[PDB]
């Protein structure tokens, strides 16, 4: 494999890609040699990792917390554009799976149901799944789901981006020292290293190691992960859906950052721990059903104290305040209960989270077409018809009709044609 | 099942003979020295630190021979704007409505004892306790800085129209602004200007902060003006208390008059276009409960609002 | 839904301390 | 065993609102002509 | 399943699956197998 000397990075205007040298592009990424350092030094830790029993190699980039998420997004787009050509399959959904790294311990039936929902959503929307980069818990489970997904696909394989805090990775020392294009470096998960003990997941297709000058400290990559997903969502005009299953304190921080950046979250109720805390908080503040009338702030505080173990009143107050701050906006939180509600209603919750956003109206109809929910699209169109807004409907009806034709959904074709979509006024995406 | 619950709490829940048995559970732990002491670092002051005091050493009745406060006045206040009193506080009459440049200023405290005047320099002494710091600090007026707070409320309702109920009481929702200076959520409001009353001030601060309509967006429609006037025509003063504001000193303290504008039907509240302006970053509707972490003593103000409206807290 | 509305307005709606801010 | 911090808070919340409903003479079989039991009755009602 | 208690369920699920097999109740066999009863971890009542 011949090492790349030049890379194709897409311009900030979004009209074409200009070709430039790799060292010029990679100068914008920084590393911290120590905690005291603020300005930093050039990173020089990027290349490809080879995992045992995996045919393809996985990219890694060590960046700093102060680095722009658009630059990391340009890096992911530039690699995919280099490998698969300009017309690679763009994502219409960014699915963030977060939760417990070590404390995740869940019944198998519950795991299969969550796995089934994630597999169908991912396979129907060609989603980019961004989880934590480590080989533990929900990240490992999501990795297994996308491992099975990677076999039936023929051309395009959706990236499984792993964003992990650098400094906890056992092969971190071996990746940084050396020349700047490291082609095919072997990653050894069983290799001994005294200070760090957390290995990378072998089923993830790409890796962003966020560094802030810290050894064995977690949760430093949360803000950048939320910002990177939000940046990706703006760039591809695709909704970002965060999914919360179980989780510890950093999952609470992940959900808090996600709700602050406008990204909707899907909380899996009944899986225990932080997900139960978030679900309890949302149900206390918003749910009008009879069984939630006995919900109190005291019982919520008891749940936070029993789950997170804050060991002080101020920490407990901050955790409770953060949990209540997550479920402040009722549109941005969708609570799915695993036990009481049905098995095939998880995608409806994901679609409800997509529909709960403000913009990307053509795209929301496209997501409704992907999940095969004709009634949701019909209700949205009827409400849109009653609410005026004729210019945006006419602007997106042609592209929606075109998209419905491409994915073989005749019911959507008849529905879009009934709502003043002229059959002879369609336009192609590219220019001949 | 909702109606069954509603009829059950309307029929079961509709000093003399009252006993407290919490001493059997707790012991020597009870309500002891329930008094506010402001934080050591003064906000926006460039690192000047107060003189640290314990919470059992705050009230004036208790003796304090080791009291050595620091004299600090902020540069903005010391530059002499229109809303700031003169640096020599002599000839100013406290505890009665005083006219400065032909404009009326309140200057009366809600404390039963009143404001005591130091004989040596003529500066007022805070009756609500010691704060370990003399001078005016960030506050422009000697003595009582009158603030008006605007709690615009509506019942928290679901999409079906039913009012949300927690702990057998109806749940409220109030307009809250995020402050520019310390980034903690708070009730919209501001200091009472010279020559004006609480009526103009409460309404003006709510439009400037919560709505951002203080020369920063656009002119309201005739029905939007009529709706906002209808909302603002029925207000009840729920409390007039002493603020637990971190900018309080021994010679300048904030005292608030709280005005509640409650929208019972919810029609007038739904027409408000919330957008943080002036000294507010973001404005949003936020559920009223006892676990709220708000700036100064706004939780006490919300307690007074829920007490008056028989709402959840 | 009519009964729900009726019970809600019978329980929420059953000079001194009265302020007029229409001047603002 | 020692109670939890939320169990102590719940029991204190229960015990913070008590009403003396009666102060009567007991019909106690141990009563004599020179020693009799008189009760103060305290009701702790949990409405919720 | 909702109430935790994973040790007692795992301790009795094998014997319940075994009992379901003995009395010819296939619906109970499928139901017990769906709730984390490993098919190859059954044990006989007596000792050979
Ligand atoms: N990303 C991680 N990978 C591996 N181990 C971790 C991680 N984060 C924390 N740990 C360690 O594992 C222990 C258990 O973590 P959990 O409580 O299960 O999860 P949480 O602490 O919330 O962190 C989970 C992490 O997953 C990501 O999706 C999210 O960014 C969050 O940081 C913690 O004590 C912590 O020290
Ligand atoms: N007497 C005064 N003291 C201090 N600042 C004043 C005064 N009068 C006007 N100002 C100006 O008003 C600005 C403060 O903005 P406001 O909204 O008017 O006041 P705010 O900061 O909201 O403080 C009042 C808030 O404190 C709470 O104790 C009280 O409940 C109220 O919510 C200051 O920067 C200053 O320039
Ligand atoms: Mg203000
Ligand atoms: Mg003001
Ligand atoms: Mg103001």
């Amino acid at each position: 494999s011949v090492a790349a000397k030049t890379l194709l990075i897409e311009n900030e205007d979004g009209k074409g890609s200009t070709r430039m040298e790799v060292q010029d592009f990679m100068k914008r990424f920084h590393m911290h040699a120590s905690e005291d350092d603020k300005t930093g030094s050039p990173s020089t830790a990027w290349g490809t990792l080879r995992f045992p029993t995996k045919e393809a190699t996985a990219p890694y980039l060590r960046l700093s917390v102060n680095d722009d998420p658009e630059d990391a997004l340009l890096f992911v787009k530039a690699m995919l554009a280099q490998k698969y050509g300009e017309t690679y399959d763009r994502p219409s959904l960014i699915l963030s799976v977060t939760g417990g790294a070590r404390n995740f311990t869940l019944p198998p039936r519950l795991e299969t149901a969550i796995a089934k929902g994630l597999r169908l959503a991912a396979q129907r929307t060609n989603a980019w799944v961004v989880t934590g980069g480590t080989n533990t818990g929900v990240m490992k489970l999501t990795g297994q789901i996308m491992e099975a997904l990677s076999k039936t696909q023929s051309h395009f394989i959706p990236p499984t981006i792993g964003i992990a805090t650098y400094g906890v990775i056992i092969g971190g020392d071996d990746m940084t020292r050396g020349e700047p294009p490291k082609i095919g470096l072997e990653y050894e998960m069983h290799k001994k290293d005294p200070p760090k003990t957390t290995p990378l997941d072998d089923n993830h297709n790409l890796f962003l190691l966020v560094d802030d000058g810290s050894t064995n400290k977690f949760g430093k990559e949360i803000k950048f992960r939320a910002a990177f997903e939000n940046a990706a969502g703006q760039a591809f005009a695709a909704p970002v859906v965060t999914i919360v299953v179980q989780g510890g304190p950093g999952t609470l921080g992940t959900a808090l950052q996600a709700v602050r950046q406008g990204t909707p979250i899907v909380v899996v109720d009944g899986s225990g721990l932080a997900a139960d805390v978030l679900a309890y908080a949302y149900n206390f503040m918003h749910n009008p059903l009879t069984r939630f009338k006995s919900y109190t702030i005291d019982d919520l505080r008891q749940k936070v104290a029993q789950t997170f173990n804050p060991k002080s009143s101020q920490q407990l107050t901050n955790l409770l305040d953060s949990a209540l701050e997550c479920v402040q906006d009722p549109n941005l939180v969708v609570v799915y209960s695993l036990q009481e509600s049905g098995i095939d209603e998880f995608d409806d919750c994901i679609l409800k989270a997509i529909f709960s956003s403000q913009g990307k109206l053509g795209n929301k109809l496209k997501q409704a077409m992907y999940f095969d929910q004709l009634d949701v699209a019909k209700r949205a169109l009827s409400e849109a018809s009653k609410n005026g807004q004729h210019n945006e409907i006419a602007a997106c009806i042609n592209d929606n009709l075109m998209a419905a034709m491409m994915h073989n959904k005749p019911h959507f074709v008849e529905l879009y044609l009934g709502f003043d979509a002229k059959i002879y006024e369609l336009k192609p995406s590219e220019e001949v | 099942i909702s109606f069954r619950f509603s009829l059950d709490q309307q029929a079961t829940k509709i000093p003399i003979n009252r006993l407290n048995s919490a001493v059997a559970v707790h012991g020597h732990t009870a309500e002891a020295a329930e008094w506010y002491v402001p934080p050591e670092e003064y906000p926006k002051s460039g690192g000047v630190k107060r003189y640290l005091i314990d919470a059992s050493m705050v009230p004036l009745s208790i003796m304090c021979p080791s009291y050595d406060p620091v004299e600090y006045t902020h540069p903005s206040v010391a530059a002499q704007p229109v809303w700031a009193d003169p640096a020599d506080p002599r000839k100013i009459k406290f505890n009665v409505k005083d006219e400065v440049n032909g404009k009326v200023v309140d200057r009366t405290s809600c404390h039963p004892s009143g404001i005591s005047i130091d004989s040596n320099t003529g500066r007022p002494i805070n009756p609500w306790g010691r704060t370990g710091m003399t001078g005016r600090g960030l506050l422009g007026k000697w003595g009582v800085n009158q603030a008006a707070d605007t709690v615009v409320t509506r019942w928290k309702r679901s999409p079906d129209g039913s009012i949300l109920e927690r702990d057998g009481k109806k749940v409220l929702e109030f307009v809250a602004i995020q402050r520019q200076d310390n980034k903690m959520w708070a009730i919209p409001g501001g200091f009472v200007d010279n020559g004006e009353d609480v009526a103009l001030t409460s309404g003006r601060e709510f439009m400037e902060e919560a709505l951002g309509m203080g020369t920063s967006a656009d002119l309201m429609s005739a029905e939007s003006k009529d709706s906002l006037a209808a909302l603002f025509s029925s207000g009840t003063i729920v409390a007039r208390i002493y603020c637990e504001d971190p900018r309080n000193t021994d010679n300048a303290w904030v005292e608030t008059t709280c005005v509640n504008f409650h929208d019972e039907s919810g029609r007038h509240a739904a027409r408000l276009k919330l957008q943080g302006g002036d000294d507010a970053e973001h404005a949003r509707w936020m559920m009223v409960h006892g676990g709220l972490n708000l700036f100064a003593s706004h939780r006490t103000l919300l307690q007074h609002v829920t007490s008056a409206l028989n709402a959840y807290f």
